[PDB]
């Protein structure tokens, strides 16, 4: 369809050098025990990340654009749920988050 | 920003 074609140049935004200095936290899976969080999993219940997105998106397992949005907005709530406000991850976060927002809100009818 | 955390989550 072609709105999940435009989810895909979303992710692949999403994944690309421009915007890379912010995006790399979320490129895979938080690995809780390397970085020393080990209530992680304790606090956020259904981890999300971009690599997971993009083998959905390759294995068509999103059924629509609605589908993905929540995964990408799961994400980032969970950004927000485990870290407080003022951590640079947050920053980080907001910044990725206004590039989804704002391309996502330009989906083709 | 810079690639890695000085402190995990909290620190660039
Ligand atoms: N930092």
């Amino acid at each position: 369809s072609e709105q999940l074609k435009h989810c895909n140049g979303i992710l692949k935004e999403l994944l690309s050098k421009k915007h890379a200095a912010y995006a790399w936290p979320f490129y895979k899976p938080v690995d809780a025990s390397a970085l020393g969080l080990h209530d992680y999993h304790d606090i956020i219940k259904h981890p999300m990340d971009l690599s997971t997105v993009k083998r959905k998106m390759e294995n068509r397992d999103y059924r629509d654009a609605q589908e993905f949005a929540a995964d990408v907005r799961l994400m980032f709530s969970n950004c927000y749920k485990y870290n407080p406000p003022d951590h640079d991850v947050v920053a980080m976060a907001r910044k990725l988050q206004d590039v989804f927002e704002f391309r996502y809100a330009k989906m083709p009818d | 920003w810079y690639g890695y955390w000085k402190v995990p989550k909290r620190k660039c």
